[PDB]
Parts: C-alpha cells; sequence; structure tokens
C-alpha cells in the first residue's frame, strides 16, 4: 500500500496495528499448512522396504510400487498423476512447504511396502511377516465370506485383480 | 548450531517369505493422553461506551 | 491537498487487503477440514479393514 | 473397534477429566511384543481331504504342527473338532501332508 514512499509510510503510521494482525493471521495459516500435511502422511514410526524378490501369489502391483528408473522414485501412477494437473512482484511471496515431494513419496511407499507384507499388524506394534494369499483369507473371514472360497478361486481373484488395476491406468 | 538434512525415521527390511508368519508371545498394556478443548471465554462489548 | 488523495488510496488499498485476508481464512478453514477427514480415511482403511 | 481412532493399538477402555476449558483422556491399550518365527501352510491334506482352521492359523516350530490363536501363541493339537473340511486336496496352492 505504499510501494516505498516515506511520506505513505507516515500516513500509515496512524492508522494503528493492522498490518500486524495480517501478517499474523497469514503465518497462523501457513504453519496449519504443514502441519496438515505431516498429519496425514507421517503416519508411520520405521520406513519399510519390499523384498528385492516378489511372489504375491500371483498379484502384480508393479504398477504403483516405486521405480527406480525415475530418480524421483514414483511409481507408474504417480507420474501420471503429476504429469495430468497442469497449474514475487510487490510483495508476495510464495514459501517453500517443509516437506519435499520425495519426502511424501518415501512415506507412501513405506505405507505400501508395509501393508503389503505385514498386513495391519504394523499400525499397532511392530511389523509382523505374513504370507499375502494367507491375507486376503483373513480379509474375505471379515466380510461374512469363510476363507474356504479364498484358496480354491486363487488364479481367477487374482486375473480380476490385475484386470482392475490395468483399467484404472487406462481411464487415468 | 547445526543445520541438517531431515530424518524420516529408521530404516528396516521386514524379512518376507511365502512360508513364514511371525507370531507374538508377550504383551504390554500402555495408558496414553488425548487433549482436546471444547470452550474459549465468553465475551460481551458495548458499543456506545466503547 | 496531496495527503487526502493518498490517505483515500491508502483506505481503499487497505479494504481490499483486508477481503483478501478474510477469503483466505475461510479458504483455509475448509480445506483443514478436508484433510482431517483425508487422515481419519488412510487410518481406517489403509492401516485396516473397515 | 475403529482402529487408531483412541489409543495407538487395540482398544480396551478410556478414562475422562477435565481441564481448564477442556477434557483429557487417558486410553488404555494391548501391544504385543517379543515375537518368534514360524512355517505355515493354508490347509492340511488327510485322506484326500483338505482341513482348513476354524479361527487360528496353523504353525510348525519345525517338526510338528499345531494351530493356534492370532494374536497370542498357544499351541495346541489339531482335531476334527477346530478344523472344518471343503473339498478334496487338488486345487489349493500351499498344502502340506500332516
Ligand atoms: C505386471 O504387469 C505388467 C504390465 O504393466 C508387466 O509388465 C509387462 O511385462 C511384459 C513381459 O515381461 C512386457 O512385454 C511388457 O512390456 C510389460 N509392460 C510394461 C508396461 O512394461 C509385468 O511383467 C507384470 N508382472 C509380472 C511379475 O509379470
Ligand atoms: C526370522 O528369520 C529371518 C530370516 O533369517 C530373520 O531375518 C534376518 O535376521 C538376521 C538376524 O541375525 C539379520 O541379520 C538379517 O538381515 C535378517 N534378514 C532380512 C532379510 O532382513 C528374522 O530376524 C527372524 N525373526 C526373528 C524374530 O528372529
Ligand atoms: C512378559 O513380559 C513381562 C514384563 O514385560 C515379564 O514379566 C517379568 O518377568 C521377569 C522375570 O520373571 C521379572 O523379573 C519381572 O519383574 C517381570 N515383570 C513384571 C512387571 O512383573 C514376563 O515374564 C514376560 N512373559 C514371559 C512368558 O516371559
Ligand atoms: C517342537 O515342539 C514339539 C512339541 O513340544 C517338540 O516335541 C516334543 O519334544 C519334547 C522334548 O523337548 C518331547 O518330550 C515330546 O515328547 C515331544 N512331543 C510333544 C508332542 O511334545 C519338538 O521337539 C519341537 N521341535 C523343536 C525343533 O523345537
Ligand atoms: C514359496 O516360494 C518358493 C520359492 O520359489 C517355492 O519353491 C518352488 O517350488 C516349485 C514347486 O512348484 C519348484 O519348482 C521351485 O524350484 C521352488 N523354488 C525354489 C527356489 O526351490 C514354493 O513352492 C512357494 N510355496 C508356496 C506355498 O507357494
Ligand atoms: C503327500 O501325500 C500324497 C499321497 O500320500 C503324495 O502323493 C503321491 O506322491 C508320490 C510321489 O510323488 C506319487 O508316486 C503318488 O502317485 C502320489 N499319489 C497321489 C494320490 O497323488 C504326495 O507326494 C505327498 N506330498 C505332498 C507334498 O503332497
Amino acid at each position: 500500500i505504499c510501494g516505498d514512499s516515506t511520506e505513505c509510510s507516515n500516513l500509515l503510521l496512524q492508522y494503528g496495528s493492522f498490518c500486524t494482525q495480517l501478517n499474523r493471521a497469514l503465518t497462523g495459516i501457513a504453519v496449519e499448512q504443514d502441519k496438515n500435511t505431516q498429519e496425514v502422511f507421517a503416519q508411520v514410526k520405521q520406513i519399510y522396504k519390499t523384498p528385492p524378490i516378489k511372489d504375491f501369489g500371483g498379484f502384480n502391483f508393479s504398477q504403483i510400487l516405486p521405480d527406480p528408473s525415475k530418480p524421483s522414485k514414483r511409481s507408474f501412477i504417480e507420474d501420471l498423476l503429476f504429469n495430468k494437473v497442469t497449474l514475487k512482484f510487490n510483495g508476495l511471496t510464495v514459501l517453500p512447504p517443509l516437506l519435499t515431494d520425495e519426502m511424501i513419496a518415501q512415506y507412501t511407499s513405506a505405507l505400501l511396502a508395509g501393508t503389503i507384507t505385514s498386513g495391519w499388524t504394523f499400525g499397532a506394534g511392530a511389523a509382523l511377516q505374513i504370507p499375502f494369499a494367507m491375507q486376503m483369507a483373513y480379509r474375505f473371514n471379515g466380510i461374512g465370506v469363510t476363507q474356504n472360497v479364498l484358496y480354491e478361486n486363487q488364479k481367477l481373484i487374482a486375473n480380476q485383480f490385475n484386470s482392475a488395476i490395468g483399467k484404472i491406468q487406462d481411464s487415468l | 548450531i547445526i543445520a541438517y538434512t531431515m530424518s524420516l525415521g529408521a530404516e528396516n527390511s521386514v524379512a518376507y517369505s511365502n512360508n513364514s508368519i511371525a507370531i507374538p508371545t508377550n504383551f504390554t498394556i500402555s495408558v496414553t493422553t488425548e487433549i482436546l478443548p471444547v470452550s474459549m471465554t465468553k465475551t460481551s462489548v458495548d458499543c456506545t461506551m466503547y | 491537498e496531496a495527503e487526502v488523495q493518498i490517505d483515500r488510496l491508502i483506505t481503499g488499498r487497505l479494504q481490499s487487503l483486508q477481503t483478501y485476508v478474510t477469503q483466505q481464512l475461510i479458504r483455509a478453514a475448509e480445506i483443514r477440514a478436508s484433510a482431517n477427514l483425508a487422515a481419519i480415511k488412510m487410518s481406517e482403511c489403509v492401516l485396516g479393514q473397515s | 473397534k475403529r482402529v487408531d481412532f483412541c489409543g495407538k493399538g487395540y482398544h480396551l477402555m478410556s478414562f475422562p477429566q477435565s481441564a481448564p476449558h477442556g477434557v483429557v483422556f487417558l486410553h488404555v491399550t494391548y501391544v504385543p511384543a517379543q515375537e518368534k518365527n514360524f512355517t505355515t501352510a493354508p490347509a492340511i491334506c488327510h485322506d484326500g481331504k483338505a482341513h482348513f482352521p476354524r479361527e487360528g492359523v496353523f504353525v510348525s516350530n519345525g517338526t510338528h504342527w499345531f494351530v493356534t490363536q492370532r494374536n497370542f501363541y498357544e499351541p495346541q493339537i489339531i482335531t476334527t473338532d477346530n478344523t472344518f473340511v471343503s473339498g478334496n486336496c487338488d486345487v489349493v496352492i500351499g498344502i502340506v501332508n500332516n
């Protein structure tokens, strides 16, 4: 509102302290943003890693596990999402977020590799290893379908899951 | 005073395999807190006096 | 008499700035509500079956 | 029952206390510890039939097989009453003779 003018500053000086509270409010929301992201994502205490060899009973997670080829180590769907969307003059300033995109990728990778291997046990203590085909059997048993169904229809279920995970890729 | 890069935490590789499980053999009981505001002070202002 | 025009410009710009700040506050509140919902969903559905 | 709502772990109960302008909950939670290593299998072949556990999981320390509950180690001998049968074992991937 002054653009580096002395008399403008002098005249503004007698209006009180509006600017102090304005800057206070802006700083408050700026801090709240980082608090918000950290609350949403930082749900784990460690950084789990997927094993080098992957045999998850026929399920195929290649489209969502991180890709070492890209330096950012973001999976395929994450790359599609990043390529999809597209967006200091006289006092405006943009502050960088506290957490870089690489760190966000690391949290997502840790969560996903934990839930593939451990199940839900890593959310309430120390992660416990459990074969995946033996985990889906527990996961049906929680919706009323006895586990006997899963072991007798493993291949068909795996194929359905892969087809769905490809269809979502194409749609996105 | 030292400035450094943030550490996301420790790093372990869970030893996944297709015929091995881990089952607990003991337990602990923990007590934790959670604090939540529910109210703030009630204020009244008179124009003409102010 | 230049001071009068300076004052008019000052008050106009100040009012515009206040309006912008208020809009930002409203939007931030809405986004915070959305992010709280997102955190609840990630805790309840990713880390366990709902 | 909703995970991580009140207390990190398995919830048991809670206690309220007052505060000058708010409330303070003390959550009591259950946390397992002191894990072990075991060899598992999804079903048991016997007489051509396949047996699945009613509630539990098959484990083996290296020589003998047991059924245990999931959240605590309590091995038990396999009997026809804590297991149920479904078909013959020619389609399950991971059956073990016993
Ligand atoms: C999981 O699915 C992907 C499909 O995206 C498979 O990757 C394909 O593999 C075949 C054979 O190796 C190649 O001809 C294709 O070019 C691959 N697709 C892409 C996009 O690279 C992958 O092989 C599957 N996982 C496993 C273990 O087979
Ligand atoms: C269960 O067995 C696995 C496989 O031996 C153990 O994982 C290894 O533990 C040793 C400790 O001497 C580490 O040096 C290895 O790096 C571990 N392997 C991997 C792939 O990380 C595991 O510790 C055993 N579990 C328990 C509770 O003893
Ligand atoms: C489970 O853990 C508890 C403590 O975490 C163990 O109880 C301890 O046992 C040792 C050895 O007998 C005693 O010196 C401690 O005083 C005990 N702690 C308490 C609080 O009484 C218990 O032994 C563990 N369970 C097993 C099977 O070892
Ligand atoms: C696996 O557990 C079984 C069950 O306890 C062990 O078999 C017993 O071994 C003891 C000797 O330590 C004998 O007195 C029992 O007769 C055996 N049978 C039973 C039913 O208890 C077996 O030794 C364990 N194996 C390992 C490698 O620890
Ligand atoms: C767990 O994974 C191992 C590792 O591949 C499997 O062992 C293979 O079994 C087949 C039999 O169908 C053999 O042809 C391979 O040579 C074995 N691999 C090795 C490295 O020896 C094992 O079958 C898997 N178990 C289950 C229940 O799926
Ligand atoms: C489990 O037991 C069955 C039957 O007792 C075994 O199946 C036999 O295996 C031998 C050796 O390969 C064959 O000569 C027979 O023809 C098989 N009989 C039948 C009815 O299939 C089986 O090999 C044993 N082991 C496993 C891992 O299943």
